[PDB]
């Protein structure tokens, strides 16, 4: 089904087999600079998202669930609603306003999950 | 005790670097057509982000002359400004047998431009027809060293092939940032007590710099940044006279120039589908072009500068003297503003004496005390070597005023020894590398290698 | 602290906030070859260093351990001096003499750390 | 007609103006959308969407 | 300038009209050329003339 093989579906209906999307983010060949800006576009686009995902310790594209509790005021709707009643479009449009904060929280709170789990393990 | 080698990433470590760079100019590089302003294909809208930040106990040697932004700035200025007159008419028809006459104030204290004619190949290549247009007096060479006092030719076409600077391209000095690529970082100092080399005290870092001014001149320094409250002298080796001193002031002295003639354009169609411009029939009475400077403040600024050169020359008296010989391209103050080129001799700024006694002009009896600079003016230009030298600027219509400020001076010492008390101080033909190093010295670009090693007592499973 | 703000302070204070020094490696526009020749810096600098970190088994841009021991001849100072008092600058300037040995040992010793994982994991 | 405006140039016979068709395709990362419904007067939503 | 009883392939001296650094101050010029680098203009009696 390619690039947009599950658009419009609920979250659970497309929370697996994401490989068919992430596996293809590079393309094209020679027309000088005006095209070659689309070849190194992968660095501008793919690697940025990759390092955002990897800085949190969520390297490896699973459903990575790490630290921060979900504050109720952000959506305030039940688990079933967000999980299987909503779709990605308006969910992104509603929550995209707060992701820059969430990534900062995820990366700044990451150091406390690894600061002492190397040498206390040595004692163990 | 037992410990193991442990690896850290994101380590704040750097090395001095050389690298290819960016540019950034503010919103004023985008509104107008293609091929003007000269950053409109290239420069990114700047932001001062990330913000300028202080460092701790950092100690690095900011060598002024061991840098590549000055090299870079020259190669970029030259290589963009050399190709940037390619999309224009490029002459060859006019390299002809002009014919002249007399309109000459036979004994005037004036350096007027000449009227001659020429046979013009009209747009159709086999209907030739005559035409005329004025020409500034240096630009034309007589065809012959004989009694051929009629026959005259342009100074080009024996050396190269030139270009009429298209009017769409303005030469005006728009302020430019240069910037370094991501993964390289730039450093800066805030202190004013710099001397050229050595470890700086109040080190700082910026993503990239402030707004530079690319102007072009030889003796003095116009439009650009400034120091704050003390005069500072920067140079490599005071032992030798062969090298340039660069003089920054705490206050600038106030300069203005004008061309009172009211020039007008006289347009001809030459060659198929392209048009030549020339100075037309000059309206009004002929007057002489010039510059204007305030006598009281320039003398006071001389009085304030002398104490800086007596930091290292207490055994000899300061005196100023004329530019040390040479031709049109080095003896004069030669810069630009307003679409035309002036050539002005600054001997009436550089003779005097400071011998310790500072006697102020205050309270001022004549605030209008000025000393003037008489000028010639050109259209044909050889702006550099290895830049596609030969160019022609079409003349601007009307009359102009270019009030500006002396940001700094470039000077040069004259010799003396064996019971000599009369060393002196003269202009300098600072190259463009000796123009812009006044405005690029603050910054050094460094290369990060954030992979590092440190001790740790980890024993994660084997 | 941005790109270099964490510099100057000691490794005691620079053992954290590592991510801000490595989170940004992209911004700006297009100017042909002459400016595109900075964009491929990511290949020369970022991806190479990440491969360095990977073949040491240290995936994840944070602190990571190794199995290779210390040596007194390299540094010779007390723990507290290096660990809390000095900064990264002179530490890099001094220990860079022996980085070849560290790289070679961490390179070849990984074979001893992945030798027979087929049988050590088969019966679990 | 010219010889007062700008220069002209004769296209060599090899450069024929055969309007030989052209597809398009966005770059990777980006995508193309489309919808088949046939009541779209320049604005408004659509149902039978495709890529 | 040929040595008819010779055996050597010597070059051909010729003269022509050339522009100068004033485009309407023409004067002639001379310089020699290797013979396989010049071809004759016509098969007519006007042979002495030639061209690159
Ligand atoms: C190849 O062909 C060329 C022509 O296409 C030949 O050039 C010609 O050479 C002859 C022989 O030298 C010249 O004719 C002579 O001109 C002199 C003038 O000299 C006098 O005046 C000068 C003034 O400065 C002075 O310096 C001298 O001392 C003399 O006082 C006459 O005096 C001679 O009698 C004779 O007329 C031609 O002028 C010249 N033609 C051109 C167009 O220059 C060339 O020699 C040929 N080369 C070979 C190897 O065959
Ligand atoms: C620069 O020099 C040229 C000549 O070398 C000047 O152009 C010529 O100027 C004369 C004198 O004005 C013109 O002659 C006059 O023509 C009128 C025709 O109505 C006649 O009534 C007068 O008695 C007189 O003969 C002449 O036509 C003109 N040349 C052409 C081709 O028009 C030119 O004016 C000079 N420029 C300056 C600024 O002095
Ligand atoms: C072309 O020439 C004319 C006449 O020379 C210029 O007009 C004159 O310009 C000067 C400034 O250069 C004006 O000076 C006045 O100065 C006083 C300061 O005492 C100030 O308060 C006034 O606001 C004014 O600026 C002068 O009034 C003005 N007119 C005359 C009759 O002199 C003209 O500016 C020149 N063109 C350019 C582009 O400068």
């Amino acid at each position: 089904l390619g690039f947009l093989g599950a658009a419009g579906s609920t979250m659970g209906a497309a929370s697996m087999t994401l490989t068919v999307q992430a596996r293809n983010l590079l393309s094209g060949t020679v027309w000088g600079i005006k095209q070659l800006q689309a070849r190194v576009l992968a660095v501008e686009r793919y690697l940025r998202d990759q390092q955002l995902l990897g800085i949190w310790g969520c390297s490896g594209k699973l459903i990575c669930c790490t630290n921060v509790p979900w504050n109720s005021s952000w959506s305030n709707r039940n688990l079933s609603e967000i999980w299987d009643n909503m779709t990605w479009l308006q969910w992104d449009k509603e929550i995209s306003n707060y992701t820059q904060i969430i990534y900062g929280l995820l990366e700044e709170s990451q150091n406390q999950q690894e600061k002492n789990e190397q040498d206390l393990l040595a004692l163990d | 005790e037992n410990l193991w080698v442990t690896v850290y990433y994101g380590v704040p470590v750097w090395k001095e670097a050389k690298t290819t760079l960016f540019c950034a100019s503010d919103a004023r590089a985008y509104e107008k057509e293609v091929h003007n302003v000269w950053a409109t294909h290239a420069c990114v809208p700047t932001d001062p982000s990330p913000q300028e930040l202080v460092l701790g106990n950092v100690t690095e040697n900011f060598n002024m002359w061991k840098n590549d932004m000055v090299d870079q700035m020259h190669e970029d200025i030259i290589s963009l400004w050399d190709q940037s007159l390619k999309p224009c008419v490029k002459l060859t028809p006019l390299c002809v047998t002009l014919i002249c006459s007399n309109a000459t104030v036979k004994n005037g204290t004036v350096e007027e431009m000449k009227n001659c004619s020429f046979n013009t190949t009209t747009e159709i290549r086999d209907k030739e027809k005559k035409e005329y247009a004025l020409f500034y007096k240096p630009d034309i060479v007589p065809l012959s060293e004989t009694n051929n006092t009629s026959e005259y030719r342009l100074i080009n076409c024996n050396t190269s092939a030139c270009t009429q600077a298209c009017p769409k391209v303005t030469f005006e000095p728009i302020p430019i940032h240069y910037c370094a690529p991501a993964g390289y970082a730039i450093l800066k100092c805030n202190d004013e007590t710099f001397n050229g080399t050595g470890p700086c005290s109040n080190v700082s870092t910026v993503q990239c710099t402030h707004g530079i001014r690319p102007v072009v001149s030889t003796q003095l320094l116009l439009n650009g940044s400034l120091a704050e409250k003390e005069i500072v002298i920067r140079s490599e080796n005071l032992t030798n006279n062969a090298k340039i001193i660069i003089v920054h002031l705490h206050t600038p002295v106030e300069i203005v120039c004008t061309r009172p003639n009211n020039n007008t354009r006289k347009s001809v169609r030459i060659g198929p589908g392209q048009t030549f411009y020339a100075t037309g029939d000059i309206i009004g009475d002929i007057k002489q072009a010039h510059c204007n400077i305030s006598e009281e403040k320039w003398n006071d600024t001389l009085q304030k500068v002398g104490i800086e050169l007596q930091k290292h020359f207490p055994n000899k008296t300061i005196k100023y003297n004329q530019s040390a010989g040479g031709d049109m391209e080095i003896t004069t103050h030669s810069f630009n503003c307003g679409g035309e080129f002036f050539y002005c001799n600054t001997s009436n700024l550089f003779n005097g004496t400071y011998n310790g006694t500072y006697i102020s002009t205050n309270s001022s009896a004549n605030s209008t005390s000025t000393i003037t600079l008489q000028c010639r003016i050109k259209q044909i230009i050889n702006m550099w070597q290895g830049v596609g030298r030969c160019m022609y600027a079409p003349p601007i219509a009307g009359n102009i005023t270019c009030r500006s400020n002396i940001t700094g001076l470039l000077l040069t010492r004259d010799g003396g020894t064996n019971s000599n008390e009369t060393e002196t101080f003269r202009p300098a033909g600072g190259d463009m590398r000796d123009n812009w190093r006044s405005e690029l010295y603050k910054y050094k670009v460094v290369k990060i290698e954030p992979l590092g090693v440190a001790p740790t007592r980890c024993k994660r499973r084997v």
